[PDB]
C-alpha cells in the first residue's frame, strides 16, 4: 500500500482536505489507506469512505453511460460504424468501473463488515455492498450477470433485516437502505411493483415515527423521505 | 429519467 | 508511451470520446499520444490539446487554490496549527500541477514549436508556453519564481510580435492570446497598467475591424471581446 | 475575484 507509511490520523485528515479540494480520487485513496490500518471506522470516517468512492464511481457511470450511448448510437443502420474505437474506450472505462468496484468490495470483504458488530456500522456496510454489486450489474452482461444481481439482493436484505429489528424507521441509514433497495429493483431485477411498495411503506412507516425526532433529526430523516417520494413520483 | 439513489450530500 | 501502439486517428477519435464523457486525463492522455506520432496538428486537433491539458490544470490549480487558502489560515495566531498534513498535501498538488505543465512545455518543445510554420498554429503554440509558465508562476515561490515569470513573458511577446504581422486584431487566437498576456500582467507581473493598456487597445483595435467578419467569425471574435470587457470592468 | 483567462468553450 502506498499509503501504509501514513498515520492513519494523516490519512483521515487528508481525506478532509481532499474532500475540499474536490479531488476524490485522493480522498478515495487516503480513504482506502485508513481502512488498511485494520482499525473498525467511525460515522464520521465511513460517511468519507463512501462519499469518496460515490463521487469516483460516480464520474465514472456517468462516463460509461455517455460512451454506451454512443457505441448503441453507432452500432445501428443510419449514420456511420466507425470502427472499433468506442467499443474499445467503452470497454477500459467499464473496466475501471469495474476496478473500483472489487476494491471497494474487497474492503468491505476485508475486514469492514465482519468487524461490524452494531446495526449502523453493520447495515451501512451492507448497504455499500449491495450498492457496489448494483453498479457491477449496471455494466454486466455475462454469464455472471444473475449472480451479480443476486449477490446486491442478499446483500441489501441482510442489511433490511438488521435495520427493521435495530432501528427506527427514521433513521437515516435505514432511510438510505430502503431507497437504495428500491432503485435496485426498479432499475436491476426488474421489479418495478417490488420497488414502489418497499419505496411507500418505508416512506409511511418514517412519517409516523417523525414525531419522535429532533429538529436536526428531522430535517435528516425528512431530506431522504423526499427521495422516496420522487422517485414514487416517477415510478407511478 | 434516472432512479434518484441515496445522495452524498 | 502507453499510447504509442494506437493509431493516430483512432487516438483522436477517443481524445473527441472523452471529451463527451468528460474525462479530460483520458483526453490529455490520447491528445499527448496523438503529438507524440510526431505529425503536425490540425486546428481542431490543436483545439483538443489544448481543451484536454487546461481541463486537468484547471481542476489542479483549483485544488490548488483551496489548499493553499487553508495552509495561510492554518499558518496564523488564531485557531490551532494541525501539524504538516496541509502543507505535505498542498506540497503534492503542487507538484502534480507542475508535473502536468512540464508536460505540455515539452511537448511544445519536442517538437510541436518548431515545426510550425504558419501564423495560427505558431502563435497557437507560443500562446500555450506562455500558459504553462504562468501556471507554473502561479505556484512558485523559490529561486526560479523571476526567470519563470520571463520565460511566460517572452513566449507570450513573441506570440504577440507575429500576431501583429500575420493576423487580423480580430483573430480569435490574436484575441485570446491578447486576453491571457492581459491577465499575466495583472495577476503575475504585477503590472496592472499594462494589463488595461493592452486590453483596451485589442479590444478597441478588434472593434474597428468588426465589420469584415461574417455572422459566424463576429460572433467568434465578439465572444472573446467580452472577456476583455469583463476584466477591464474588474480591473477598473 | 480572479482575472478571467480565453475559455475552452
Ligand atoms: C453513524 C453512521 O454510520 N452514519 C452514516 C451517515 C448517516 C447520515 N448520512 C446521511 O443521512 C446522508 N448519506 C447517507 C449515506 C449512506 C447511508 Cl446508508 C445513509 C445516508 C448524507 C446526505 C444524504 C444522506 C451520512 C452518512
Ligand atoms: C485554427 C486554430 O489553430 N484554431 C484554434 C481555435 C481557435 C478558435 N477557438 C476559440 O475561439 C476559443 N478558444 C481559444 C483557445 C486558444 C486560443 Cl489562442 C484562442 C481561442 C474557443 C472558446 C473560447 C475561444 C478554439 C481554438
Ligand atoms: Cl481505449
Ligand atoms: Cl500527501
Ligand atoms: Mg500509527
Ligand atoms: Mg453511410
Ligand atoms: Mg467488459
Ligand atoms: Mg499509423
Ligand atoms: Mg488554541
Ligand atoms: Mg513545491
Amino acid at each position: 500500500g502506498a499509503m501504509g507509511s501514513m498515520e492513519r490520523a494523516s490519512l483521515i485528515q487528508k481525506a478532509k482536505l481532499a474532500e475540499q479540494a474536490e479531488r476524490y480520487e485522493d480522498m478515495a485513496a487516503f480513504m482506502k489507506g485508513a481502512v488498511e490500518k485494520g482499525e473498525e471506522l467511525s460515522c464520521e470516517e465511513r460517511n468519507l469512505l463512501s462519499v469518496a468512492y460515490k463521487n469516483v464511481v460516480g464520474g465514472q457511470r456517468a462516463a460509461w453511460r455517455v460512451l454506451s450511448s454512443i457505441e448503441q448510437k453507432s452500432n445501428e443502420e443510419g449514420s456511420e460504424e466507425k470502427g472499433p474505437e468506442v467499443r474499445e474506450y467503452r470497454e477500459k472505462v467499464e473496466t475501471e468501473l469495474q476496478g473500483v468496484c472489487d476494491t471497494v468490495l474487497g474492503l468491505l470483504d476485508s475486514h469492514l463488515i465482519k468487524e461490524a458488530g452494531d446495526a449502523e456500522s453493520r447495515v451501512f456496510y451492507l448497504k455499500m455492498k449491495g450498492d457496489y454489486y448494483r453498479y457491477l450489474a449496471e455494466v454486466a452482461t455475462g454469464d455472471d450477470k444473475k449472480r451479480i444481481i443476486d449477490s446486491a439482493r442478499s446483500a441489501y436484505q441482510e442489511a433490511m433485516d438488521i435495520s427493521k429489528k435495530e432501528m427506527p424507521p427514521t433513521n437515516p441509514i435505514r432511510l438510505g437502505l430502503a431507497l437504495n433497495f428500491s432503485v435496485f429493483h426498479y432499475e436491476i431485477a426488474n421489479s418495478p411493483e417490488e420497488a414502489i411498495s418497499l419505496a411507500k411503506t418505508t416512506f409511511d412507516e418514517a412519517m409516523a415515527d417523525l414525531h419522535t425526532l429532533s429538529e436536526d433529526s428531522y430535517k435528516d430523516s425528512t431530506l431522504i423521505m423526499q427521495l422516496l417520494r420522487d422517485n414514487l413520483t416517477l415510478w407511478t | 429519467q434516472r432512479s434518484t439513489s441515496t445522495p452524498n450530500v
